[PDB]
Parts: structure tokens; sequence; C-alpha cells
């Protein structure tokens, strides 16, 4: 089950780092705040990949 | 001495070698301009006790045949020449690399090594080298008396003196790229040669070809991430343990076995 | 995100009227040319002579 976790311990760390991104770039002029979106993903049906 | 001993041998072997590149990954995590490493393998050769799709009679065939594995041979442990992130390190001449391409530089012997790191001193007489004694190729020399350095943002690198109230050129920090970056194999302190698996290096000027830029007052950090660093410890842990316990189940079975 | 370092304004500043006759104020543009012992050459604007 390590790889639905870790598939979606990325995905947090991702819009974790966006985040972080958009509050250091504060006060800089030609700047526009960007965000994150996900999507999941499965297989077939009744299978998940996170 | 039997086929499912030696198969978890070889399990825990390939175990080994990831937990070591893991290990060796997570030491040099503060190394300037470091490229980690990934382990990548396949599973060796297969036994064919019958074969697969073969003819039984007339007309019927064997939708599927008798093969037993021999185990997984780790095939190659590959470099990962991705982007680092960079730093201010506020140094006049420290420089990072941002795109692709190599710092050319000179072995005592005569060859020629390339490297990515941006720590570049000045020796006893005025030639600009990197840590470790190793002078740049194109031997760029600094002058004395000099007040500043400025590197610009192609190769170009120009130098003040106290007077004359302008810049004076020096010299050119032209870089070279390579076809696969990967092939190149790694040798101490930060360096890497060509080989045959890469191809024959091209020289440049930043900026064209495909070849990154300069920036001064930088330094490219490794490219090393923690976070899932941990997670790999521990399905490598799991999965060794896992291996030492089929290890253990054959040497019960083959005891009961010889008990007689 | 990265410094792109300072900038400076030059903008005029106001000629107070301190008196005395070795001071001198500009309302456009222009700098002072000074000179040091060493021979190099220094561009001002502070009106303090003497």
């Amino acid at each position: 089950s390590f790889s639905q976790a870790v598939s979606g311990l990325n995905a947090a760390a991702t819009n974790l780092d966006v985040i972080g991104n958009n509050i250091a770039n504060s006060a800089t002029y030609g700047f526009k705040s960007g965000t994150a979106s996900f999507a999941d993903m499965f297989a077939g049906s009744k299978v998940g990949l996170g | 001495m039997i086929s499912s001993l030696w198969i978890a041998k070889t399990g825990l072997d390939a175990q080994q070698t990831n937990m070591d590149v893991i290990a060796n990954n997570l030491a040099n995590v503060s190394t300037n301009g470091f490229k980690r490493q990934r382990a990548v393998f396949e599973d060796l050769l297969y036994q064919t006790i019958r074969q697969p799709g073969a003819q039984s009679s007339e007309q019927t065939t064997l939708p599927s045949g008798l093969q037993i594995g021999t185990g997984v041979r780790p095939v190659a442990t590959e470099r990962l020449h991705s982007q680092g992130n960079l730093s201010q390190t506020n140094n006049s001449k420290d420089v990072a690399i941002k795109g692709q391409g190599f710092f050319q530089v000179m072995l005592p012997d005569g060859t020629s090594a390339y490297t990515r790191d941006g720590s570049f001193q000045v020796d006893q007489n005025g030639q600009l080298v990197t840590a470790g004694g190793f002078q740049v190729q194109p031997a760029i020399t600094i002058p004395a008396n000099a007040l500043s350095i400025t590197i610009g943002r192609d190769g170009v690198v120009s130098v003040t003196q106290q007077g004359q109230a302008a810049p004076v050129q020096v010299g050119q920090l032209n870089l070279t790229t390579f076809m696969n970056d990967t092939g190149l194999e790694s040798i101490g302190e930060n360096l890497y040669i060509e080989t045959q698996s890469s191809g024959a290096p091209n020289e440049s000027t930043p900026g064209l070809n495909g070849a990154g830029l300069l920036y001064q007052g930088y330094v490219e950090t490794s490219n090393v991430n923690v976070a899932e660093e941990l997670v790999n410890m521990i399905q490598v842990q799991r999965a060794y343990e896992i291996n030492s316990k089929a290890v253990s189940t054959t040497d019960q079975m083959l005891q009961k076995l010889t008990q007689l | 995100v990265k410094v792109a370092g300072i900038t400076q304004d030059f903008t005029d500043g106001t000629t107070t009227n301190t008196g005395r006759g070795l001071d001198v104020a500009i309302s456009q543009n222009g700098f002072f040319r000074l000179v040091d012992s060493n021979g190099s050459v220094f561009y001002s604007r502070n009106g303090q002579f003497k």
C-alpha cells in the first residue's frame, strides 16, 4: 500500500511547495500567484493508482 | 545449495545494493552540485521445464509453459542529471550554471575532467583554480591588485584594477556538453570524465546550442530530496526482512527434510 | 525570490538656505567631479566645501 500513499505524499509536498513559493515572492512587482491542481487516476475499475 | 536459496541470496544482494545507494545519496545531502544516483535492476534468466507454446498433440498447443526464474541482477546505478536548486552565497568568485553543461578542468597527468561545481578560487600564481588544486583548462588568470571580478551572463569575465576607469576582459568561460550526460563515469573529489557511453564533448559559449547560463554569486545545491529517502529506507528494509525470512523458511524446510 | 540589487532614487532635494558662501546646490541633473589624493575620480552631490 506504499504506492498509493507515496504518490499522495508527493502531492501534498508539491502543494506545500507552491504555497511557499507564493508566500516568498511577495512584494515582487510583475508577479502572479500560482496554485496547483490534482487529478485522480484509476487503471481500470475498483483499483486506485494514487 | 538449492535453487530457492540461491534466488534468495541474489535478492538479498540486490536489496543490499539498494540500501547502499540510499545511504550514499543521504550522506552527501549538502554537497554543492551533487547529482543523486538511482539503482536499476532486471531479472535473470529462466529455466524452461516445458516450452511455452509447445505442440502437445497433433493440434493442441500449450497456452503457457513451465518456467522457473533464476533471480534478479542489478543492471546499473545511474546518475540523475536533474537541475539542482540555487542559493545566495554572495561571493564574487562563486558561479552557478543553469541548464546543462560542465566546466572543464585539467588533471595533473594531463587529461581533462568535467565538473558541475562552482566554488572557484585562485592559486598562489593568480590562476583560477577549483577547490582541490585543479585549474580550468582555458587557463584563465587573475592579475594582482584586482578590485573586483565580474562574470557576465555569458562566458565573458572581466576584472577591474585600481585605475583606468574601465574593465578589461580576461578570458571566456566556455562550457562543454555531452550527448549522454548519464554515461559519464564519476570519480573522486566531485569530477566527471569522458567515456565511450557519452559522446565526444562539444564546447560552446553559454546560452548557445542548448548550453546553460552562468550566474555569479550563486551556488548549486545537490538534487537530493530527504522526504522520499526515508520512505525508500522503510520499503527496502521491509524487502530485506522478507528475503531473510524466505532464507529461513528454506533452511527449515531442508532441515526437516534431512532430519530423516 | 532573488534580489536584483538596490536601485537609487535621484530626485532633487530641498535647497535649505543655511548661509555662508561655500555651499552650492543643483536644481537639475548633474554631479560634481571630485578627485582624491591617489588620483582616482569620484562623483558626488555634497555641497559642504572648505
